[PDB]
């Protein structure tokens, strides 16, 4: 190989995922105790928005 | 500083009697190996070694 062989690093994702057919990136957290969820959610979408 | 000792680590997973000498090494690249060759005559009075391995 190492005569038609070359080779190196670089990165590659260990793990992948799709969502209904396209690229997600699942993200897990919750409401700060004392906010119920939505709040939570409200500021999530909000921060999406941007 | 000299050159050259080459050693040797056989087929049986060990290291063969002992080392053996690089004679040189012909800069040509050979083709169909895109590769350089080192030949390194070796003592092999043991009647061990064989031609080619």
């Amino acid at each position: 190989f190492s005569a038609f062989s070359s080779s190196r690093w670089e990165y590659g994702s260990p793990r992948l995922e799709r969502y209904n057919g396209l690229p997600s990136m699942e993200i897990l957290g919750q409401a700060a105790p004392g906010k119920s969820t939505g709040e939570a959610m409200e500021l999530m979408e909000q921060l999406a928005s941007k | 500083n000299g050159k050259a000792k080459v050693s040797l680590i056989t087929s049986d997973g060990i290291k063969f009697p002992q080392d053996g000498t690089l004679e040189f090494s012909d800069v040509t690249v050979d083709q169909t190996t895109g590769s350089i060759t080192l030949r390194a005559i070796f003592p092999n009075p043991d009647h061990t070694m064989m031609p080619g391995m």
